[PDB]
Order: structure tokens, then sequence, then C-alpha cells
């Protein structure tokens, strides 16, 4: 299936995945596309931050779901 | 066409000159000056629009003070508009603020480009005003807050052009091939970073010449390293070279009217976990108005059941009339609507701040076409903020007005909870942008105004002019004073309940101030809130919060982007548990020899600046005042030869007047932009080839060309002026009654009489090509014998330059800009202006008040959760925003990782072993085996090993009988300072089966 990853700068990434896939996996597909190491990636979906152990099923991620890749900022 | 950079500097890096120029031709009208209206207005006036006009002829009442920080009790009975006007005016001298007396004549709306309708304006009147606006090209925005709920609606008309959807730097990149079908391959491993449907232009593409003419090409992304632009065989055939630059094209969009949208709304979601709620609230908000029509302007009574059921029924009727909002077979969420009724009169600071920031930014979008507007409705709630009714019962008695400014907060949370807020003890780290907003919010909460409460705020910085653009507590007359102190005073004028309750300190947090910010200070607090501008500080506060077990409310911004995080004792990860992307380093060879971007020439120039005017001076002063210096340098410097040449040159040259400084700077121009370039070219001529026979100067290596000084060139001229002026300052030489602007003809007569020595190559010099390949005593002895004896120069001092990005008269950015651009000319890189150079060299963070208030609002809604000591992680919200998009999303915090040793479960972040007193080593080891089932294997204080189970008997007899303080003295040869009240010890240990197991750390309480 396809899912979408929207970044905090408005970029849209498309991914080919399976709900059996791990978050670890998804992070590495994101690494392939954007060059961002997995340990720097914050993915959120439907009120939860996705964690390394789990699967796409564990967060209930359907086809054409959008996940958000977000950041923390240093200004203040 | 003129923008005050000294005021607007940081906002300008967010919005841009064009957007701000349109903003300054836009007249804005705000209807309603309760909290929401005044928050929106504050932000828009700070941002700088041609004029702000406010309308609100209703008398001030005590309850209006819940969120309207510019009303005082003395204002009661007078009109909101009139009383607020002057205080908004003081925020920005460039923006007049007027009061519209009467809006009986809707025709008056024609004077304005953007009209905003807040919570004070009826729905019936909103639809009328919107129809007037929409049909005559006036941009319309509305917003309403009701308790912990809120919305906003945007209608920019039938024709609106978005000029830039995101505000991001255009992508850019180097190209290595373009095939006939249009497939564009990036150079090496560089990522183009484009998205399908982006547009790009090209330059330097050899063999396709009309492809460089400015034509745009639509992008088809193939992978991370290639995109396609459509056939190019009609333009020629690619040879080499090429740089693509992304272009944002304009986009025309249409809005519907408020009326059309009431029954077919287009939603943007505030939180995707809550999406099924937007339609329901959309019904509910309309119902509050129907309700008011039937009850003579009045909203539902606070916590009242009869009225809530009336609202539930009004909503039910509405879903029949607007079948399209819920859709087919979706029931009215009755509990939601009941809460909306219950809270309809609530005026909550955090929610007002959230909408005030958001809606202010939509106003700026509407004036400018910068950023993507909200299209068209957004609804929001923060219901998770409600305390557990077990601890704080909510009902008609507890929530009733008490005749105080807090009555409409009480309306939601109840009196006892509001009193608990007043008795909180809080530390605020920072009094800048977040800091000022935070203290305003706290003033409105009455936080710390109870006899058991207080606020401490610390910040060592003083108020600079650009601060005034987003630190709304400061005035032009406060410039130079201390932020924390002025801020504290300002918020007491806003709410006198805090008079005497804010301790404003001028200390920086960190390891050096732990005597001030000590055990007793920290243990006394309920929680800590950050308001900081860098990561190391946030990390330090996070560590202390872990150690003292205090919650921490974290936030941050960068332009339109922002985030919130909560760190809760014994529940979540801490700030330092996770990593953020680090700043990418430029390779050394790229800076030194092969720059291809202005970022590179700026870094180079900044460093030359340091060396010329700061480092070389500091060195000379050390050498003249430290009789061991030369000996000290030899053993300990990495670069010895450099330090000694910099002293030698600083003392032989020794100018006597300004004319000599001109000469030094001209010769520096020749060395840096002529000779060094000819040298690099001696080692690698234009046509030179690599090992495989490919051209050396390709891709990132751009073949330079030496400069012939030309005083009519701005960069050449300013290099000399700024370089001479700074040299002069180093040597204490008066600049030319320097109030005088520098004169071209004057400098030219000096430069024209100079003999500029010719370049001679050096065949010894080898230049480092890649960073991997390594490269660079009797000249040193020679260089020492050349140095003047220090008693030759008695009382001679050089004055080092302390870099200051924000003084336009001091020559610093003048120099770096000119020095950068001269090297840019060398390498055919586009030169940059002072603003851009200042942004890069000065590491300036883009910043605006809208994002700052919104994010602060979000923090103050998590704050409510701490007051209730919530232990259910599912209740807390880390937030992420970009107002440019606009985007809001939230996530439940991550749990602290847990461990186990033996049968004991522990928190890997938060748990420790607390030991009372200066315990003896043997007693400690024994306590752990007897009480914890742990055989200590290794025990350490910082860097130093105090005990290890492999220690043989002689060594153990030395240590086992020592208290920990003495054990440290034995090992580190160093005392424990008097003031130190705790010591952290790390341990490794084996469990009851003799296996190594990860365990908590130990705190020794002395
Ligand atoms: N975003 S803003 O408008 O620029 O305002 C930000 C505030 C925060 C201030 N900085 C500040 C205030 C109080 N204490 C500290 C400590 C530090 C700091 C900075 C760098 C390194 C270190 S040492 C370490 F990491 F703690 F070990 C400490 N910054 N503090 C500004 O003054 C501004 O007003
Ligand atoms: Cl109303
Ligand atoms: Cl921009």
């Amino acid at each position: 299936m396809q899912i979408f990853v929207k970044t905090l700068t408005g970029k849209t990434i498309t991914l080919e995945v399976e709900s059996s896939d791990t978050i670890d996996n998804v992070k590495s597909k994101i690494q392939d596309k954007e060059g961002i190491p997995p340990d720097q990636q914050r993915l959120i979906f439907a009120g939860k931050q996705l964690e390394d152990g789990r699967t796409l099923s564990d967060y209930n991620i359907q086809k054409e779901s959008t996940l958000h890749l977000v950041l923390r900022l240093r200004g203040g | 066409g003129e923008i005050d950079e000294s005021l607007y500097s940081r906002q300008l890096y967010v919005l841009g000159k064009e957007a701000m120029l349109k903003m300054q031709t836009s007249n804005v009208l705000i209807l309603g000056l309760k909290g929401l209206g005044v928050e929106i207005a504050k932000n828009v006036v700070l941002a700088g629009v041609k004029s702000m006009t406010v309308f609100d002829p209703e008398p001030v009442q005590l309850a209006d003070l819940s969120t309207q920080f510019f009303l005082t009790e003395k204002d009661i009975g007078q009109k909101r508009g009139d009383v607020t006007r002057a205080k908004l005016a003081e925020l920005n001298a460039y923006v007049p603020v007027n009061v519209l007396d009467s809006l009986d004549d809707v025709t008056q709306l024609s004077q304005f480009q953007v009209v905003v309708a807040t919570d004070t304006v009826s729905l019936e009147d909103k639809v009328k005003i919107n129809e007037f606006c929409h049909s005559s090209g006036i941009r319309f925005i509305s917003s309403e807050t009701r308790g912990l709920f809120g919305n906003t609606f945007v209608d920019l008309g039938d024709e609106f052009t978005v000029l830039d959807p995101t505000g991001e730097e255009p992508r850019t990149g180097m190209v290595s091939d373009i095939e006939p079908d249009g497939t564009v391959t990036m150079l090496d491993d560089n990522r183009h970073g484009l998205e399908d449907g982006n547009f790009v232009r090209f330059s330097e593409v050899e063999g396709l010449d009309k492809l460089n003419d400015g034509t745009l090409f639509k992008v088809e992304v193939l992978g991370p390293f290639a995109f396609r632009i459509g056939s190019v065989k009609e333009y020629g055939e690619y040879k080499k070279g090429g740089i693509f630059t992304e272009v944002k094209v304009p986009r025309k969009i249409s809005f519907k009217s408020l009326k059309q949208q009431l029954s077919n709304p287009e939603f943007v979601f505030s939180d995707f976990a809550k999406f099924d709620r937007a339609a329901q609230l959309h019904l509910g908000f309309q119902a509050l108005h129907q309700f008011a029509v039937r009850h003579n302007g009045e909203l539902p009574r606070t916590m009242n059941d009869e009225d809530a059921n009336e609202l539930i029924k009004l909503v039910t009727d509405l879903s029949v009339q607007q079948p399209e909002v819920l859709g087919e077979g979706v029931d009215v969420n009755e509990d939601l609507i009941k809460e909306l009724s219950y809270q309809a009169r609530g005026d909550i600071p955090g929610v007002v701040a959230f909408f005030g920031g958001l809606v202010a930014q939509e106003v700026l979008k509407a004036c400018s076409g910068k950023f993507t507007p909200l299209k068209q409705f957004m609804y929001f709630d923060s219901l998770e903020s409600l305390p557990d009714p077990k601890n704080f019962p909510r009902n008609e008695k507890t929530t009733q007005p008490v005749n105080s400014r807090y009555d409409n907060q009480i309306a939601v949370f109840g009196l006892d909870f509001q009193k608990k807020i007043a008795n909180s003890k809080v530390f605020l780290v920072g009094s800048g942008a977040i800091g000022c907003e935070m203290l305003k919010n706290w003033a409105l909460l009455g936080l710390g105004s109870g006899s058991d409460g207080y606020i401490v705020v610390t910040d060592n910085d003083s108020i600079e002019k650009s601060n005034l653009n987003r630190q709304f507590l400061f005035r032009p007359k406060d410039v130079g004073k201390n932020k924390s102190e002025v801020a504290a005073e300002a918020v007491c004028a806003m709410n006198p309940d805090l008079k005497g309750k804010i301790n404003a300190k001028i200390d920086k947090v960190g390891p050096e101030t732990e005597e001030i910010f000590n055990d007793s200070f920290w243990e006394s607090l309920d929680f800590v809130t950050n308001a900081l501008d860098n990561v190391d500080a946030r990390t330090y506060v996070d560590r202390r919060c872990v150690f003292y077990r205090k919650p921490l409310l974290e936030s941050g911004t960068l332009g339109t982007k922002g985030n919130t995080q909560v760190i809760i004792p014994r529940l979540t990860e801490s700030y330092s548990s996770s990593r953020d992307p680090p700043e990418k380093s430029i390779p050394l060879c790229t800076l030194r020899s092969f720059p291809n971007k202005i970022d590179h020439t700026i870094a180079w120039a900044k460093s030359l600046f340091q060396g010329y005017f700061t480092d070389s001076a500091e060195n000379v002063n050390m050498y003249l005042t430290q009789p061991n210096f030369v000996e000290q340098t030899l053993k300990q410097s990495g670069d010895v030869k450099g330090v000694l040449e910099s002293i030698s040159d600083s003392l032989s040259s020794k100018p006597h007047n300004f004319e000599d400084c001109i000469k030094w700077a001209r010769l520096e121009f020749e060395k840096k932009f002529n000779h060094d370039i000819k040298q690099l070219l001696f080692n690698f001529p234009k046509d030179a080839k690599t090992s495989n026979g490919e051209p050396f100067w390709s891709g990132a290596k751009r073949a330079p060309t030496p400069l012939e000084f030309d005083i009519y060139n701005n960069d050449h001229f300013h290099f000399v002026v700024a370089g001479a002026s700074l040299r002069a300052y180093n040597y204490g030489i008066k600049s030319d009654d320097s109030n005088s602007k520098p004169n071209v003809d004057e400098y030219k007569s000096v430069i024209d009489h100079m003999i500029i020595p010719e370049f001679t190559p050096n065949a010894n010099l080898k230049i480092q090509v890649n960073d991997d390949d390594p490269d660079p005593s009797d000249e040193i002895d020679q260089l020492v014998s050349s140095l003047p004896d220090p008693s030759t120069l008695a009382g001679f001092k050089l004055e080092p330059v302390d870099f200051e990005k924000d003084d336009d008269t001091n020559h610093h950015i003048e120099f770096i800009t000119a020095c950068s651009n001269c090297r840019a000319q060398n390498y055919f890189i586009e030169t940059a202006d002072r603003q851009k150079t200042k942004f890069i060299a000065g590491r300036i963070i883009p910043a605006i008040a809208t994002t700052t208030s919104l994010v602060t609002g979000l923090v103050n809604l998590e704050l409510y959760k701490l007051i209730d000591n919530k232990t259910d992680i599912e209740q807390y919200k880390n937030g992420f925003v970009n107002l440019a998009l606009p985007f809001f999303g939230f996530s439940e915090p991550i749990a602290s990782p847990k461990g186990e040793y033996n049968n004991k479960k522990y928190d890997k972040i938060w748990d420790r072993f607390d030991i009372k007193g200066d315990i003896k080593l043997s007693d400690l080891i024994e306590h752990f085996e007897k009480d914890e089932g742990l055989e200590i294997t290794m025990l350490s204080y910082g860097v130093s090993l105090l005990y290890a189970s492999f220690f043989p008997p002689k060594k153990l007899k030395e240590r086992l009988n020592l208290p920990i303080t003495q054990l440290v003295k034995l090992v580190t040869k160093k005392d424990i300072p008097a003031h130190v009240s705790t010591m952290i010890l790390e341990i490794c240990a084996d469990d009851k089966e003799g296996e190594d197991v990860e365990v908590p750390f130990i705190t020794i309480h002395l």
C-alpha cells in the first residue's frame, strides 16, 4: 500500500509499505528518500509519536494515511 | 519602499521585504477588543501594517480582564476600544491605532483591506459583514473562543494569489548531466530535495543555452538524485556544468462566503486525533449564536444543564438543516456539545493566545500573499486540560462568579483549582520572546499571586532594539535595561495581584551558578518552564529537572515553526532523551580553496575577520604581559608558526595614522583576492586534469580568477574602508572625524600612489585537495629572534574587536560582507548584501510574535495538567506547528524507559539511590548488597574510579574505611568545595545470579 509522509516544511514523501512493516523499516525508507538518520526522525500520527519497536498495524495506519515528520526548534 | 531593519531585523528574515512592504500598505480593522481581539491586534501592530483600527464601544467589565491584558480595574465602565487604543499604539510607533466609533454604516468597511470579526460580533452581523467584504474585495477573517474551545474562519474572496506557499529557501543544486529526454542527474551524492510539481530554472548549463534564459521547468522526481524536466533535444545537447534553482510560482485560489461555508464547510484540522470533532463543534458554535438570539444576547449559563440540553437540541436541528456537515448516519456528540455549553462563557489565556497568534498570522497572509492561507474553517479544543472532577468538582456552585478578574477562568476550572494556580511556585528560564508571552499568560492566570506562590524569572541579557518586534513588554525607552527586570514590572502593571511576587534575577543558569540556583531553590519549586534560545541551555535545565524531580515545560520557535514538549517526573522521557538534526559542517578544503556557495565565502570572511581584528590583538597582548608566553605557546599550541607570525606582523607593520591603515587594507586585498588566487592557479591551472584524465576544476571546484582592485566596485571599496577602520581601532588611531562618510576620491589618492608588489609563485607550496589527504624547527627559532622584546613596547596595548552583528556603524558586517563578496567575485559566486550576510555570519534566528504567542499559549494549556498532577501520559500533548502551512499536530509524550534488576523495576531516567550523609565506602557497598541485592563492581565520581571489585587487598584496605568525600580526595588529589551539598556516583553492579545489570545512579546527600 501507499502512505504519505508530510514534513514540517510542507514536503510530501510517498512510501510503498505493508501494515506488517516496522516503524524501524519506515524510518529507513524515509532515510533512503530524505537522507535523515532514523534516530533524528520524529514521526507522529493520530495523536501518537511512532516508536521504534512497533508496527504500522499497532498505530492503525491504513492506506493513504498521512504521517507527519516533525522537529523541535531552538528559537525562543 | 523603506523598512526599518534595526526594528524588524528578525521578522524580516521570516516574511521578507516584499511581504512587509505590502503589509505597510494594508489597513486592518478589528471588531471586538476583549482578549481575543487585543491579542490579534497586538501581534498585527507589532508586525507592522499601514494602520490598525479597533472597534468596541462596549463598557469594560471586571470579567473582561480574564484575558485582556491591557484593561485595568480603573477602566471599568469606560469603553474597551477607547481604553485599549493608546496601549496598542505604544507597541509600534510606525502603526497608527485608531478607534472606529460606530459601525451603524457598513459602508465604512470600504476603508479597510482586512476586516477581522471576533467573539463580540453576532453570527447574523458576521454574515452581513462578510457578504459586504466578499462582494467588494475586502479580506475577511473571524475567530471565536469559548472556554477551552475555539475556531477561526478565513475568506479572502474570489481572487487571491499566494506568492510563496511555505516561506522556505528555494532548493538549489549542482548538476552533472542532462539527457535528451530531460533527465537531470545531480552531482555525486547531492540530493535535489525537490517534490513532484516544483518548478526550477537553470544557469551555467553548457550546451543548452536557452535553458539558462530564466524559463521554468516542471519537475518530475525520479529518485533522491535525479529529476526530469521534459525533453530538451530542441535546446541543444548537454556538455557540462549547471546549477538549478527552484522557483515558487504564483497560485490563484478561491474562497467561499461565510454563509456558503456554514453549511458546506472546508476544514483544516487543529489535531488529527480529534478530526471527527470539527464538524460537531462547527454545529455547536453556530448553535451558541441561535441560543443567544433566543435568550436576548445571552450565552448558556455556566455548568447549566437545562441550557446544555437546549444547545444539544439546537445542534440536532442544525444537522437536519445542514445535512452535509456530519454526513450520513453520524450522531450528534452530545457530551462534547454539553461541555461547549458548560464552558461557553469561559475566557482561557492559553486558548486566546493560540488563536491570537494564528489569526494574526492569517491577517498577515491576507495582506501579502506570503504563506498558504487557512482554507477555510479550523476548530480546536484542549479538553484534556480539565482537571479530574474527583480532585476539583465542577458544578454551578464551584464555577460561579466571585466578582474577580478570574471569573471567566473560574467558569471552567472552578474556584479551588484557580486558587491552586495562584499558589504555585514557578521558575522561568528566559525573559525574551517566549519569556514575555509567558509572563503575560501567567499574569492573566494569577499564577503565583497566592500567599504560598511565587514566580522567579532569570535572564542575564539586556534589551536590544530588534527585541521590541516580539517582546511586547519592552518599550524603546527600556533599551539597555535588563529583560527580566523590565518584564517583571510590566506584568505587575497588567495584574497587580503579582506585585511583590515576581523575583526577577539577572543570572544565567548553568554549572557556574549552582551556588545561587542550589538545592534549596530547586526543591522548593512546583515546576520549571523554559524560554530559551539555545540547545545547550535547554539540556542543562532538563538535567536539573531530572535530578530534582521537577516537571519541565519546554518550547521553541523558528520563524513560523514551533514546538512544545512536556517532561513529567516518573512518567516521560526528558528533553535530552532524544536527538535533533545537528548543524552540517562545511569541509575544510571547501572553505580554504574550493568554495561554491556564499555560505562558504561568508565563513571564510568571518574567520579572517576574527584573525585580523580579534585573535591577533589578543595574542599580542598576552605576549606583552606574560613573560612565559613564548615558551607556553611552543609546547601547547597546535598552530605554533601561525601564532608567532601574527605577533611578528602585528608589531613590524605598526601604522602611525589612518593613511597607513588604508595601505595595509589594500595590500590585504592584493594578498587575498589576487596573489593567493594566482598561487592556487599555479598549482592547478584552469585546464589542469585529475588522475583519470577528467578536468580538475569541475562540479564543486569552480576555477577562480584574480581581482584587479577597482575602487568603483562596491565590495572592493568597502573591503578597504572597513579593513582600514578596524585596523585603526586595533591600533587606537582616530578614524577620519569618522562621522564623515568614507570618500572615494580620498581613498583613491592614497591607493593610486602605492607601489603594489608583483606576484611571485612559490613552487614549494602544496595545497590540500580532499580532507582525507593530510598536509601543513629552525624557521621557528628565527621567528622567535625576530620578536620585539616586550620592554620595547611599555604600556602598548592592542584593542581587540568584539564582534557585534547589530551595530550598523561599527564596520563589522560591512567588512565581512565585502570580504565575502570579493572572494565570491573570485569564484563567480553571486554576491550577497548586508542583510543576508548578517543573517549567516551572525547566526540570527528568524523570529516573529505570532508563532511565539501561539506556542506559548499551547504551553499554558499543558500547565493546567501539572496543576492536577496528571499521571496518565495519554492526557499530555507535545505539539508541533508551522503557521505558514498552516499545520498543527500533537503527540502523546514518550514513556520513560524502564529496567529491572532482581525483582525490582525502576525508571531509567528518574530513579536513583538516595544516600543520607557522607557514608563510608564499606557501608555503602554493604548497604547495596543487603538492601538491594547488588554486588557493586565499579563506583565512580565523574571521571575518576573510586572502587572496583578487581582491586587487590592492599588497595581495598586504603579505601574501604573512607567516607566518600575522603575517598574522592585520595583519588583526585583535590578537595570537595565547601558549598557542594550533593555528589552523583555512577555504578556498575552484579545481581543475585552474578550477572552485570544496568541500575540507577546514586545521589550522596552531604
Ligand atoms: N528566544 S529569545 O527571544 O531570543 O529569548 C531567549 C532568552 C533566553 C536567554 N538566555 C538565558 C536565560 C537564562 N539563563 C540562561 C542560560 C543560558 C545559556 C546559554 C548557552 C550556554 C549555557 S551553559 C549550559 F549549557 F547551561 F551549561 C547557558 N542562556 N540563558 C536570552 O538572554 C534571551 O532573552
Ligand atoms: Cl456572542
Ligand atoms: Cl522568506
